[PDB]
Order: C-alpha cells, then sequence, then structure tokens
C-alpha cells in the first residue's frame, strides 16, 4: 500500500 | 468503495484551475492513459512529481 508518491481519487 | 484510499501516481502531466481550486492531471501507476484523472491539490501526496513537472515547464 503506498506511503509516498500517491494520491486519493475524486471518484472515491 | 473500490475508489477510496490512495493509489500510486506515476506522472504529473498538467495543472489547471477550476472554481478556485488547483488540480493536477495524473497518470496512475499500473493504469493506461485512458485512466488519467484531474485531482485537486488536497488529494495529492506526490511533491517530487509535482516539482519535476513544474521544473520541466521552466
Amino acid at each position: 500500500y503506498p506511503v509516498k508518491k500517491k494520491a486519493r481519487k475524486s471518484a472515491g | 468503495l473500490y475508489f477510496q484510499g490512495e493509489f500510486v501516481v506515476e506522472k504529473v502531466l498538467d495543472r489547471r484551475v477550476v472554481n478556485g481550486k488547483v488540480e493536477y492531471f495524473l497518470k496512475w501507476k499500473g493504469f493506461t492513459d485512458a485512466d488519467n484523472t484531474w485531482e485537486p491539490e488536497e488529494n495529492l501526496d506526490c511533491p517530487e512529481l509535482i516539482e519535476a513537472f513544474l521544473n520541466s515547464q521552466k
């Protein structure tokens, strides 16, 4: 599961 | 549910402003370009990719 270089989706 | 939480970002490709919010156009790791999305700043945790993108533009 990512801990860096990541983002959450508007779709969620 | 399946779109919740966080996913690995591969690339930051562009920036825009919508209704007072800055969004970045993202390529997601493991996905094709067809799945690229615009996401608001508050959704992001990819500061090295954002920096690289802005530097690339001058």
